[PDB]
RNA sequence: UAAUUGCGAUAACGAACGAGACCUUAACCUACUAAAUAGUGGUGCUAGCAUUUGCUGGUUAUCCACUUCUUAGAGGGACUAUCGGUUUCAAGCCGAUGGAAGUUUGAGGCAAUAACAGGUCUGUGAUGCCCUUAGACGUUCUGGGCCGCACGCGCGCUACACUGACGGAGCCAGCGAGUCUAACCUUGGCCGAGAGGUCUUGGUAAUCUUGUGAAACUCCGUCGUGCUGGGGAUAGAGCAUUGUAAUUAUUGCUCUUCAACGAGGAAUUCCUAGUAAGCGCAAGUCAUCAGCUUGCGUUGAUUACGUCCCUGCCCUUUGUACACACC
């Protein structure tokens, strides 16, 4: 066996599972390299963890992620979270603490909920309107 | 369902619901204990269904 | 910048820029200082961003809305007029195009030009309707900084979305135009005229 | 049906809309809702016999 | 036999509903308070809870 | 270094494999092509005229390259899109079960796809070979 | 129908001599100079890119952009 | 594609099938100013006549035009599916037709008269200028006649 | 054109019958030790900076 | 708006009344007290109760408190 | 304070119903118990590209191990905590840090006393009285009718386009539901332009439909501001499906026809965060029919975080000759 950690990240419904094992540094999303990922204007959102912490952090580790569920955007925010959570979970159990508390510190600074799963979520709609807050319409008489 | 029996009022909807929980447990045993275990452990309200084999 | 390659390759200018400087699509957050007093704290620029999209929670409190990066404040107000309600991917690309357009003309980090057009269209004072008995005079009021950034954001995008309506020019061409004229205000822009007209009515009652 | 004149669009199109088409709720008796029309009333004996009265409470 | 689990328990409740009705009319003068139905091997047991058993 | 088709971006792979299937001439392009509309929920036939059967053959290929097994029905639902019902709200509608089945058959006759067990159509062992090939050939244009 | 659907040999050379000093050239900008509807306007963008002049610093459908040659 | 040049060769506004058609529009939507020829029907005909849709109605060698006319009024000979056609199984002779130009007005008269002469309720409805297809006429359809 | 910058010192309250207007005292940062109470339009917290377009005038109540 | 009910402020009364030589200004330990010392019917009422007896405790250390 | 929620003032003290508590649902558990009807890694068997090991797949049991992801049992967790401002330094409020979470955590369920001639005898084999009871107001059967169109009102759907239509192409959810004494949900193979047809197939279901490959949306082209290829009413002609029955056209497809509408007067509805709006989906109804409804997720803002000006109602004080209570 080789050192490895599994992590995940979630935005709305989307859950992005991650596997961080010691390796030659591939970064792959479901089947494919992190340089595709498109929507593609959002691409730098999933780049963000690699760049904030520097690209050299990935040379001793292999990175794969599979995103079930969510939608064409929520999937992009779910993966980037599992990538950062995975990089920090590795220095948790494998390299030392001070390296990990240096990584969290430089994700948390900039951030966008990179280690922390956002709490927002659809509210139930209720009878009398098509929306959650929305009511329908009334003319009185 | 609409709460009203008939027509009138701001239209109030009230959703009833019933929850069904289903478990299954796999055992390997003899003929005797299967019958000893199925006849007893009788409970009203819980539906026990014991199938057999591998296919 | 001391390059690197692990297995799956990371492209060259992508590898390069990020590690060194953390910048825009590609654009400078360094330099680009707010050109008017106040209007800082109420225009962001540092912390820098790659592209304007965020899961940001800017709603839950009164003034955390101001802390939103300013460019995304400009994109956010693009996507609306309910056919376009939602569609931030739509707007973000229009902005990237828009910035690239402004960049073409007169150099100037266009993010800074955006900082300039916002500073230059915010009404310094305005009027409201006082009751004072029925027929209502106008008590002129100086308007808050937050409402000077907000109104500028609304005034700029609306004037371009209204002008770009029914003609060949794309939103990003008029958005950039409307900003270019309002970066140093020429009074040829929809936004500037409304700023100067509100400040005229506030001066005309007092 | 086809032969008969005084039929079809163009004929109705040239007539005039009655003003009963534009009228309103008409409502016919609301402010009398509380006022019982029966003219019966009841009595204090017949209610106290059915529902019992506060003077016999002890027993 | 062969009826789905969802449709089973539903019909099981409707069966209880029709059962409790038929007794509440039939045992009225007997103080009928309710039932429960235990299902077993060999048997389906129905207990009539009334306040007067010597009449039932 | 080694190559998959997953290592190439979505469109440049389907543009390449279209030009290749076009360069080839070994196709089976049924011939109601140019006259048909591709879906009930569509309006005009494709603007590719001569073409677009290679585009959909390429598209169908890569899709079956990805996964275990897919059929004609799956490709209808996949390839279909929102139908404008006129003055009534939009509804998703499946595309034609002919174009796709004829694309599967043609690509089977040309040996990029086979009739998989359990159901449907599987990527051919020869399809892996040739698709991974042209994938690299497009990655190699960027060299 | 208002002129910009065609070639008109004097027009071709106009595009040749009229596109320095344009910091901006695109679909709209080509029509803006009183010519070239957005069909053949787009064709001039790929053709002025055959050699010289326009620099492709912008990508895709709808929005186009190019600056002067250096 | 290609910047083209030409000279004086193309004419704007060329007349065919008893209607007038502007040049300087892209030929597929140009033919649609004839009656009976839809966007689909124009598209199939040009694909059949060996013409480039890239061209406008402007250039279009004179030979290509007569060919284009030919296929239009003879769809079933030129291998056009006949479910593509606005009159299938006719009414009298049963042949599949595509009724073209000022003729589609005629057949609208023809059929409308057929129901009327037969006294069928559908014609009765056309006589009164109502909606035939069976929609409620209470609310909708007011300005109209 | 004499720009006059003034820093909100405190938040006095909401005037106007509507109530969008706020009452605030402001110390101008160019020559402090002098104060004016102003009426704002948009929302305001402590230590903001208003632009007084004309330096000397002030109101109190709004109906 | 968070305003504790009377049952919460009433129970904190009797608790600081007789159990002061116990508890503390740490919520967490007071919470565990209200299990071993008191019978409440839910986890939420108890954290609510104990959370407020912690507050009443926290201010008794500076100045008396009526009740 | 959301609250007769509390602090405080106090001839009142101390309580009960109702609010709260409680319950349900969505957020957090690398801690607990597990899972071939959920899923991961190793391994065989194996395909493709590369080869230096690599990369990308196939394979309901060929085996081993795991429970992060999924499922739901038991627990845990938040009490507006810490600190600081503000205040009768009171209940509280506000800010910052931390936190899954700090607007009653979000959203619902439940909800006292009382009142209304509110609605419902057209849900009931709940019912009083009245009416009718065989040339029936019982009941069934044939056909029509609720749809009938000079026109007034209201809920809505689709647009007036270029933040767009169209054509390729990328390709991503959640709430659901499905056939026994029966014909429900439908994969796949063919045939058909399509609608559909047809031969088989799994599923009484986390097992099969179904990863519901949904739609908006993203990408590359075509059109280029012209009532234009925006828009799809009206109408003709043909092909199919449900049904004993489709004419007054149940629904679906193909062709053609190509209207009004160039942002809407006076007015007026709805809404503060994953909300509004844009977007579809499933369920209800259902033989066939959604432009409706009940829920669902997708994309995802602008602007308040205030007041009593408008409108509405609640509370005090006050008047009363009302109390069947200003009808
Ligand atoms: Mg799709
Ligand atoms: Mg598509
Ligand atoms: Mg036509
Ligand atoms: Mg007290
Ligand atoms: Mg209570
Ligand atoms: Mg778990
Ligand atoms: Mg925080
Ligand atoms: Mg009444
Ligand atoms: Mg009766
Ligand atoms: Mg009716
Ligand atoms: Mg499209
Ligand atoms: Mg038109
Ligand atoms: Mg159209
Ligand atoms: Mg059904
Ligand atoms: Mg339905
Ligand atoms: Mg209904
Ligand atoms: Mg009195």
């Amino acid at each position: 066996a080789v050192p490895s950690v599994q992590t995940f990240g979630k935005k709305k419904s989307a859950t992005a599972v991650a596997h961080v094992k010691a390796g030659k540094g591939l970064i792959k999303v479901n089947g494919s390299p992190i340089t595709l990922v498109e929507p593609e204007i959002l691409r730098f959102k999933v780049y963000e963890p690699l760049l904030l912490v520097g690209l050299d952090k990935f040379s001793n580790i292999d990175i794969r992620v599979r995103v079930t569920g969510g939608g064409h955007v929520s999937q992009v925010y779910a993966i980037r979270q599992a990538i950062a959570k995975g990089l920090v979970a590795y220095h948790q159990k494998y390299v030392d603490e001070q390296s990990k508390n240096e990584l969290k510190k430089a994700f948390t600074s900039y951030d966008r909920t990179l280690l922390i799963a956002d709490s927002r979520r659809p509210e139930p709609k209720k009878f009398g309107g098509k929306g959650a807050r929305s009511r329908f319409q009334k003319s009185y008489r | 369902t609409r709460k009203t029996p008939n027509g009138e009022g701001s239209k109030t909807w009230e959703t009833y619901e019933m929850r069904i929980h289903k478990r299954y447990i796999d055992l390997e045993a003899p003929v005797q204990i299967v019958k000893r275990i199925t006849q007893i452990t009788i409970e009203p309200g819980v539906d026990v269904e014991v199938v057999v084999a591998s296919n | 910048f001391t390059p690197v390659v692990l297995a799956t390759p990371i492209p060259e200018e992508v590898q390069q820029a990020q590690t060194e400087i953390k910048l825009f699509n590609k654009w400078s957050f360094e330099e680009v200082e707010v050109k008017d007093a106040s209007l800082v704290d109420y225009v962001q620029v540092r912390q820098p961003i790659f592209v304007a999209h965020t899961a940001g929670r800017y709603a839950n409190k009164r003034f955390r809305k101001a802390q939103c990066p300013i460019i995304e404040r400009l994109t956010n107000s693009l996507m609306m007029n309910g056919r376009n309600n939602g569609k931030k991917l739509k707007a973000v690309r229009i902005i990237k195009h828009t910035l690239d357009i402004i960049n073409v003309l007169t150099d100037q980090n266009p993010i800074q030009v955006v900082v300039d057009a916002i500073t230059n269209t915010g009404p310094r004072e305005d009027t409201t309707r006082v009751g004072g008995g029925g027929a209502a005079r106008r008590q002129a009021v100086d308007v808050s900084p937050l409402r000077r950034v907000n109104q500028a954001i609304a005034l700029l995008t609306i004037g371009a979305r209204e002008a770009a309506f029914r003609n060949i020019k794309t939103i990003a061409e008029t958005l950039a135009e409307e900003l270019i004229n309002a970066a140093k205000g020429s009074s040829t822009s929809y936004a500037i005229k409304k700023k100067d007209e509100l400040e005229r009515v506030a001066k005309s009652n007092r | 049906a086809i032969r008969d004149k005084t039929a079809g669009r163009r004929n109705n199109r040239s007539k005039d809309v009655t003003d009963s088409a534009t009228t309103k709720k008409s409502n016919t008796r609301r402010a009398t809702d509380r006022h019982s029309r029966t003219g019966k009333t009841d009595t204090k004996k017949k209610v106290n016999q059915g529902w019992g009265d506060d003077k016999k409470e002890l027993s | 036999a062969l009826i789905s689990k969802k449709r089973k328990l539903v019909a099981d409740g409707v069966f209880y509903a029709e059962l409790n009705e038929f007794f509440t009319r039939e045992l009225a003068e007997e103080g009928y308070s309710g039932v429960e139905v235990r299902v077993t091997p060999t048997k389906t047991e129905v207990i009539i809870r009334a306040t007067r058993t010597q009449d039932v | 270094p080694g190559v998959s088709v997953r290592d190439v971006a979505a469109q440049d792979f389907i543009n390449a494999y279209a030009s290749f299937l076009q360069r080839q001439g070994k196709l089976e392009v049924p011939g109601y092509v140019d006259i048909v509309k591709t879906s009930s929920g569509n309006e005009m036939p494709p603007q590719d005229a001569e073409g677009w059967f290679y585009k959909r053959a390429a598209s169908v290929a890569r899709h079956i390259y990805m996964r275990k097994q897919v059929g004609v029905g799956k490709l209808n639902k996949l390839y279909g899109g929102a139908k404008s019902r006129g003055v009534r709200p939009y509804k998703h509608i499946d595309a034609s079960g002919s174009i796709n089945r004829k694309v599967l058959q043609a690509l089977e006759k040309i040996g990029i796809v086979e009739i998989s067990p359990k159901g449907g159509r599987r990527i051919s062992e020869n399809g892996q070979r040739d698709l991974d090939r042209i994938a690299a050939q497009t990655l190699e244009e960027d060299e | 129908a208002q002129h910009a659907v065609i070639l008109d040999q004097e027009k071709y050379d106009r595009i040749l001599k009229e596109v320095p000093t344009y910091r901006y050239v695109s679909v709209s900008v080509l029509v803006d100079r009183l010519k070239i509807g957005g069909s053949l306007a787009r064709i001039a963008l790929r053709h002025l890119e055959k050699e010289g002049i326009i620099k492709p610093i912008s990508k895709h459908s709808k929005q186009a952009i190019y600056t002067r040659a250096t | 594609s290609l910047v083209v040049q030409e000279q004086g060769s193309f004419q704007h506004i060329l007349r065919l099938l008893n209607t007038n058609v502007d040049g300087n529009i892209k030929i597929v939507y140009a033919l649609t100013t004839i009656k009976g020829v839809g966007r689909r029907y124009s598209n199939l005909v040009c694909k059949k006549a060996d013409v480039d849709l890239h061209k406008r109605a402007g250039e279009l060698t004179q030979e290509e035009l007569e060919r284009i006319v030919q296929i239009m009024q003879n769809p079933t000979h030129y291998k056009i599916p006949a479910w593509f056609l606005n009159r299938q199984n006719d009414i009298t002779d049963g042949k599949d037709y595509h009724t073209l130009a000022n003729n589609v007005e005629s057949k609208l008269r023809d059929d409308l008269e057929r129901l009327k002469k037969i006294r069928a309720h559908r014609g009765i409805r056309h006589f009164w200028g109502l909606r035939v297809r069976g929609q409620h006429t209470k609310t909708t359809g007011r300005r109209r006649a | 054109t004499p720009v006059t910058l003034a820093k909100v010192i405190k938040v006095l309250g909401r005037t106007g019958s509507r109530g969008g207007v706020t009452q605030v005292r402001v110390e101008f940062l160019e020559d402090t030790s002098r104060t004016i109470v102003r009426n704002v339009k948009g929302p305001v917290r402590e230590n903001d900076i208003l632009v007084l377009m004309e330096s000397e005038r002030e109101a109190r109540r709004l109906r | 708006g968070r305003v504790r009910t009377k049952t919460v402020k009433r129970a904190s009364k009797a608790l600081i009344e007789r159990y002061y030589p116990k508890l503390t200004l740490d919520f967490q330990t007071n919470k565990r007290l209200c299990d071993e010392i008191a019978t409440i019917q839910s986890k939420r009422l108890r954290n609510k109760i104990a959370g407020y007896t912690t507050h009443l405790m926290k201010r008794i250390q500076k100045g008396p408190v009526r009740g």
